[PDB]
């Protein structure tokens, strides 16, 4: 039963860890797009 | 004599229109490019 609780333990916190990792990248992803549409904005400002 | 004048003077006057008219829409074409980078800009928005 110990082993149990340990080995449960562990496979939660790996899948939390998993999930951290996916909101890391998928946010540096999205940080991109948004550079990009900031780029865009200061460009319709040098057209206005 | 002076009726030649009025005409003159009457002419300037369109010129004077006339420029502020072809000023305008170069304006107004400027506004379009800048309209349409939003649009770009608004686009990749939908993107993200």
């Amino acid at each position: 039963t110990q082993f149990g609780s340990t080995l449960q333990n562990i496979i939660e916190r790996q899948d939390a860890e998993a999930l951290n990792a996916l909101l890391q990248n998928q946010a540096a992803e999205l940080i991109l797009t948004n550079l990009s549409i900031q780029d865009k904005t200061i460009e319709e400002l040098d057209a206005e | 004599i002076s009726q030649s004048e009025t005409y003159r003077r009457r002419r300037q006057e369109w010129e004077i229109q006339r420029n502020n008219a072809e000023a305008e829409l170069k304006q107004i074409d400027a506004q379009l490019k800048s309209l349409a980078v939003r649009r770009e800009a608004a686009v990749l928005q939908k993107t993200s």
